[PDB]
RNA sequence: ACCAAAGCUAGCUCAACAUACUAAACAAAUACAAAAAUACACCAAAAUAAAAUAAAACAUUCACCUAACAUUAAAGUAUAGGAGAUAGAAAUUUUUAUCCUGACGCUAUAGAGAUAGUACCGUAAGGGAAAGAUGAAAGAAUAAAAUAAAAGUAAAAAAAAGCAAA
RNA sequence: ACGAGCUACCCAUGAGCAGUUUAAAAGAACCAACUCAUCUAUGUGGCAAAAUAGUGAGAAGACUUGUAGGUAGAGGUGAAAA
RNA sequence: CUCGCACACGCUUACAUCAGUAACUAAUAAUAUACUGAUAAUUAACAACCAAUAAACCAAAACAACACUAAAACGUUUAUUAAUUACAUUGUUAACCCAACACAGGAGUGCACCAAGGAAAGAUUAAAAGAAGUAAAAGGAACUCGGCAAACACAAACCCCGCCU
């Protein structure tokens, strides 16, 4: 439980940088823009997670279906094993049934 | 059954 | 986001302060102090 | 050191032999004849650039062979280091 | 030469000639009492007796008579700080016996100089005198001698 | 167990394991079991005469160097054949079919020191 | 009687059983060498 | 001439021995092949003498007098060898057009890699060679999987190296805000 | 390395307390 | 010859293969990495042998000559300006020769000074119309000559005497190459008169 | 007072883009018993995935399980199933180009096993680590400052009687 | 996938058995080297993950042993002790 | 007190000279073949690599005279071709190998039983209990499951089961 004996360097974080000032600026692009673009298109990230949300099993299933043809050998094997384990646990284990 | 436990040697580095 | 306890020193000391006047290892070891302090209370 | 001649040590049966066993009545020697091999020929030595070795090989062969054979005669007669030769 | 591709020899082929040899040898002082006509070389591991004989007879014009070679194995027992064995390289040792009766004795390549010895003795004496004069006076008992009074 | 990182040299095996250390062979095996050495297989060092040679292993320290201009095939051709080709073309006797008179070798199988097969060690 | 000395060294047997040539002479040994290469082993065989 | 392995007897005990600068590529190229051939042995004798001196210094546990001479000689010999190799390469490019002086081919061994197999010199053709015939230049169908693992491992190494370099650049920019 | 400033500040207060207990200022 | 260094190597004004550096950092050490501002060879305007001024430190405003530069840590050192005093002669019962050694300085703390007004200036690289790249000051607008410095060998070409094993300048610069289409081997054979009639047989390559 | 304790870095992880994918070294030697220049050959081979598990047993069955078609729906629908557990489409529909890419991921028992597939352990296939911390300068070690905070000891062995405390 | 460098059994290639009694080199007898391991006592985190001391059986044979090769697990080998 | 010398297999410098050992290895010191650093070393005659193609050829080794059965490894000559010309390459240390160890264990062959190898005891005292040995009055298995062990004995018989090695 030994704790450090010196003051850590105080992080000089500013609230008025470019990212913090323009955070989510076009969140209402559709509503205020005569609908052409959903707020889905502003999400940057993995291809299988743009404008989508699910639990671990659904996320693994979607990843395997979408980008499973470009995964490495061990990555695909790990994804398959994780899918199998999640299927078994979710469909056969738990309390509330 | 003749059950025997073989000793396991500690790693040589320590 | 990995979270770890940083005030464990004070968490231990809050119990160890009530066992300073004991005898044996109960005044030092936290495992033997929590049981002795509860019995004391 | 003798190792730089070069000579090499070996361990095997150490025998003292005259050319016949001790039971042979002809226990004394008269003359030996030694034929030099093809490795120690004059032309071979000249190619090897050993001009003065032509007589050294003869001297070494004579000394070693004659000493060995005379010592075999002496020890057949019954002389050794502590019973040094009388004739 | 070494690290080069020697042309294949077949019946009637031309004589193999090497123009710029890649072999570098060293002349070493024997660690064991050798006869007067024996000279000790450390030669590359790719060199043979005939190659060394030609090397000495042509480049240096040395009347050699015999050449005997052996391979000395370098120790592989010393361990690095990562517990990885460090191997000293193996090397070929050759003994060359001269022909025309020439006797070779390894010279003293580092003759000590009388002037250098005298200079070293003078420097040692000066250092000893400086140490003696810097040594504190026992009668002062640790009081610094820099201050006047 | 035995080692695996160590090199597998001729000192680490039985008597029947006699591996060479990298020296080139110099002959074959004769009739009665001896080794017959071939003279042509032994390299012959072509050592020049250094008695009258007026050069030393080190250069003068004040001697200037030059800009690095590695020799290329274009420069070699310009130096050895371009003047002859130009002069012959001006004279009008140039023969494109025959180039052996200019140093060109159509086939390397004829001469002693071949370039592509590399018949010479050094 | 007493065990533990089941390894009697011999270079001929070592090289004939776990050597480079022995590994490469069979399709399964080539797979073993490929596995060792993929793992990054310093020594693929004896 | 067995004394040529040693320096002049008047320089034996000297602490420092001066020498000229090393030979350079332009100076070597300015010389003819006769002078290059002679200078090769001129430098060979000096290199042997310097190696002898270094070994003797190690044996006597004393520093070698001005050990930069060996480095200079090695550099000069390397420059001479480079010049001769350049001339030979240019001539063989002019005469044959082959870039490499030794025959070779891009082969594919049983491990799936692409290697540059150099050709060895033989007295019999390839189809009659006991040792060469049992070699295998091709990959069996079970090697594609390991080839894919090799590709993916190299890709992972390169990707994490790129990420490390990007993180280092960002950290340096944050630490030194000179913009 | 545990991320945080509260623990460091609290231990600084503890260190000041220990120093005051060890060397009581006049 | 060159020495190899681990990536986690700290530079301390000592030669990497030197005994002092070896004793400071054994081969089994790997210290924390210090942040070094990336400055390229085309933007490093601080050379060795030029006069510079000191911005911050105990010797504020003092000028000195640069004696060494370390590009790995962006260090520049001047002779006897920013000095701490250390003892070099240490024995069991004697001490002395307390000399002032000098600490390294950063490029942000050392800036070049032009020789005209001897006042601090900012140096920017410019390309001249003559094909040369010479540093040009911006505060005043003048070029700064390259500070020629003696090399570490210790010999100057103006005073050099050839030894027994040195070529003369004329012999070294003499050109005797005749660029013909013969190999070194063929030319040596022709020069020495070595006659070889028989030729190699057919050799198969595979 | 010893033993000790605290650094912030090495580097890792997850995605996007991407040239289009077995890196650099390959002078010589490397599938003779690998790293051994050099002799009349022989070379090549395919034939289903199984089971652990679920059906509370287990026999028919048991999604993913190293074979491309992605997304919004039809739809968990038609169907297939000891018609049980479970499995499960299709016809037919939607999907606007590029930058805006970094981190409400870890900080040396964490993050890759990795300082490294190295030491070491096995005949072999194979398994597989721990170990870094001063400073602008150690070309400032008669070297300077912060904690002297875990367990274990010493400073300072114990005096009838007892879950050791109230 | 890897294992017959220990061990089970074979295939090649070698090697050992001294003295005494017997027309005997007789799967005879005494007893060495050598090979096994009957009984007892120590040892039981031991010298030893099976040993030491004494005492025992065989010791010209269905014998012991060196080197190298082969038989591989739904198997091998086995004078069957699973 | 007596397992010594060498070779083969195996380990690979642990071997030799000098120097140091505060600490690291020796289960402790002295110092050193076992730790540290520097420098040197094993030199071929012994051993390894070191002809094919056809033909004549039934007649054992065991002191081999001559035989037995279990039928037995070990060769010359003739004819055709075998580059032809000094010096090729490789193994040469050791107190060592396999057993986690500087382990009372496991290790092939030729020589002799010492002419070569070594030391059971760190220093005391002589409690109990324990291990090994020697001796013991009278008795002589009365001990014990059993004459196990031991003994100045080391002999003769009767059964069961397996013919015997
Ligand atoms: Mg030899
Ligand atoms: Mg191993
Ligand atoms: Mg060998
Ligand atoms: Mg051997
Ligand atoms: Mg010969
Ligand atoms: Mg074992
Ligand atoms: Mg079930
Ligand atoms: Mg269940
Ligand atoms: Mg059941
Ligand atoms: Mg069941
Ligand atoms: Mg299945
Ligand atoms: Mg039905
Ligand atoms: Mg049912
Ligand atoms: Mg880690
Ligand atoms: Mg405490
Ligand atoms: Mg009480
Ligand atoms: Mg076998
Ligand atoms: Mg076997
Ligand atoms: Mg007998
Ligand atoms: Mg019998
Ligand atoms: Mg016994
Ligand atoms: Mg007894
Ligand atoms: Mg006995
Ligand atoms: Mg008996
Ligand atoms: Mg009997
Ligand atoms: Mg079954
Ligand atoms: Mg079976
Ligand atoms: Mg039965
Ligand atoms: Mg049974
Ligand atoms: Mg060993
Ligand atoms: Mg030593
Ligand atoms: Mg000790
Ligand atoms: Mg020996
Ligand atoms: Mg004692
Ligand atoms: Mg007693
Ligand atoms: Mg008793
Ligand atoms: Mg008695
Ligand atoms: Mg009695
Ligand atoms: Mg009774
Ligand atoms: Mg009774
Ligand atoms: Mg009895
Ligand atoms: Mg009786
Ligand atoms: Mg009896
Ligand atoms: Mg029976
Ligand atoms: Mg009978």
């Amino acid at each position: 439980f030994h704790v450090r004996v010196t003051l850590p360097p105080r992080k000089v974080v500013d609230r008025w940088n470019e990212k913090r000032a323009m955070f989510g600026v076009y969140d209402n692009i559709g509503i205020l823009g005569n609908f052409e673009k959903h707020p889905k298109e502003l999400i940057k990230g993995p291809i299988w997670l743009r404008g989508w949300k699910g639990n671990e099993l659904q996320r693994c299933i979607r990843k395997k279906r979408m980008v499973g043809n470009r995964m490495f050998i061990d990555d695909l094997h790990n994804l398959n094993k994780r899918i199998s384990y999640l299927y078994k646990h979710f469909n056969r284990h738990g309390k509330y049934r | 059954k003749k059950r025997f436990t073989p000793p396991t040697y500690q790693p040589k580095y320590k | 986001l990995r979270s770890r306890v940083t005030d464990r020193y004070w968490r231990v000391q809050e119990v160890l302060k009530h066992a300073r006047h004991f005898r044996g290892r109960k005044n030092r070891c936290y495992r033997l102090a929590v049981r002795a302090v509860t019995r004391a209370f | 050191k003798p190792d730089k001649l070069p000579l090499f040590k070996r361990q095997y049966e150490n025998t003292i032999f005259i050319g016949s066993k001790t039971a042979d009545p002809l226990c004394y020697g008269h003359t030996q004849f030694h034929l030099l091999p093809d490795k120690l020929k004059r032309e071979k030595l000249l190619k090897q650039n050993c001009a003065d070795q032509i007589e050294v090989v003869f001297r070494a062969n004579a000394i070693a062979s004659l000493f060995a054979w005379t010592g075999a005669q002496a020890m057949y007669q019954g002389f050794w280091s502590e019973a040094d030769v009388t004739r | 030469a070494r690290n080069v591709l020697y042309p294949l020899y077949q019946l009637g082929n031309p004589q193999l000639r090497v123009f710029r040899t890649n072999f570098f040898i060293q002349l070493v002082r024997p660690g064991t009492a050798q006869p007067e006509d024996t000279v000790q070389f450390r030669i590359p591991m790719e060199m043979t007796r005939v190659d060394l004989r030609n090397y000495l007879e042509r480049i240096y014009n040395v009347p050699v008579a015999a050449v005997r070679t052996r391979v000395q194995y370098g120790s592989n027992r010393r361990r690095d700080h990562r517990n990885i064995r460090i191997k000293k390289p193996d090397y070929k040792v050759a003994y060359v016996q001269l022909a025309l009766g020439q006797t070779f004795t390894f010279p003293d390549l580092f003759p000590e100089r009388k002037g250098a010895s005298v200079d070293v003795d003078v420097r040692d004496q000066v250092l000893e005198d400086q140490r003696q004069k810097h040594s504190p006076d026992p009668r002062r008992g640790g009081v610094p001698g820099w201050f006047g009074l | 167990g035995a080692d695996r990182m160590s090199k597998w040299t001729s000192k680490r095996g039985p008597r029947t394991f006699c591996k060479g250390r990298g020296a080139k062979g110099t002959g074959f095996h004769g009739r009665d079991g001896k080794f017959v050495q071939i003279k042509e297989m032994i390299p012959e060092l072509v050592v020049p005469e250094l008695a009258g040679f007026k050069l030393k292993p080190y250069v003068n320290y004040r001697a200037p160097e030059g800009t690095d201009t590695p020799l290329t095939a274009k420069q070699l051709f310009l130096e050895t054949a371009a003047p002859a080709i130009e002069k012959d073309f001006k004279a009008g006797t140039f023969d494109p079919e025959h180039l052996e008179k200019y140093g060109f070798e159509p086939t390397q199988e004829g001469k002693l020191f071949q370039l592509y097969p590399k018949n010479f060690p050094r | 009687k007493a065990r533990g000395n089941e390894y009697q060294p011999s270079n001929i047997k070592r090289k004939h059983k776990h050597g480079w040539v022995r590994r490469l002479r069979t399709p399964t040994g080539v797979q073993v060498i490929l596995r060792r290469m993929h793992k990054g082993r310093k020594s693929l065989s004896h | 001439g067995l004394e040529e392995f040693f320096d002049d007897p008047k320089n034996w005990g000297e602490e420092k021995v001066k020498s000229g600068a090393s030979w350079t590529c332009q100076q070597l190229r300015n010389k003819s092949n006769e002078d290059l051939h002679k200078l090769w042995y001129v430098l060979l004798k000096e290199r042997n003498m310097l190696l002898t001196l270094e070994q003797e210094a190690k044996r006597q546990r004393l520093p070698m007098p001005s050990p930069e001479r060996l480095e200079k000689v090695v550099d000069s010999m390397d420059a001479l060898d480079k010049v001769v190799q350049e001339r030979e390469d240019a001539l063989r490019l002019l005469q044959t057009g082959q870039e490499k002086a030794r025959p070779g081919a891009w082969r594919r061994d049983i491990f799936g890699r692409i290697i540059w197999h150099k050709f060895k010199q033989w007295p019999i053709p390839w189809y009659l060679n006991k040792k060469y015939n049992r070699k295998r230049f091709f990959a069996m169908p079970y090697v594609e999987r390991f080839v894919r693992m090799r590709i993916e491992k190299q890709a992972r190494i390169k990707a994490r190296k790129r990420s490390l370099e990007r993180k280092k650049e960002k950290f340096l920019q944050e630490k030194f805000p000179h913009l | 390395a545990k991320k945080g400033f509260r623990a460091a500040y609290r231990f600084q207060k503890e260190l000041e307390r220990w120093r005051l207990l060890r060397c009581p200022p006049p | 010859s060159k020495v190899t260094l681990p990536p986690n190597y700290r530079y301390g004004m000592s030669r990497p293969g030197s005994l002092s550096d070896k004793r400071k950092n054994p081969p089994g050490t790997r210290r924390r990495r210090v942040p070094v501002e990336p400055i390229s060879d085309e933007d490093w305007h601080l050379f060795c042998g030029d006069k510079v001024e000191i911005l911050e430190g105990k010797d504020a405003g003092k000028q000195g000559k640069v004696v060494q530069v370390i590009r790995q840590r962006n260090w520049v050192v001047v002779e006897g300006l920013n000095t701490h005093y250390r003892y070099v002669g240490k024995t069991v019962d004697y001490r002395g020769t307390m000399i002032p050694s000098e600490a390294p300085l950063l490029h942000n703390q050392v800036k070049l000074v032009d020789p005209t007004d001897r006042k601090p200036t900012d140096v920017e690289w410019r390309f001249t119309e003559a094909g040369e790249r010479v540093r040009v000051s911006t505060r005043s607008g003048r070029i700064i000559p390259k500070p020629e410095f003696p090399r570490a060998d210790g010999i100057v070409p103006e005073t050099w005497i050839d030894g027994p094993k040195d070529t003369s300048v004329e012999d070294a610069l003499e050109k005797t190459y005749v660029p013909r289409l013969k190999t070194l081997e063929e030319e040596v054979m022709e020069a020495m008169g070595i006659q070889e009639t028989r030729r190699h047989k057919k050799v198969y390559w595979y």
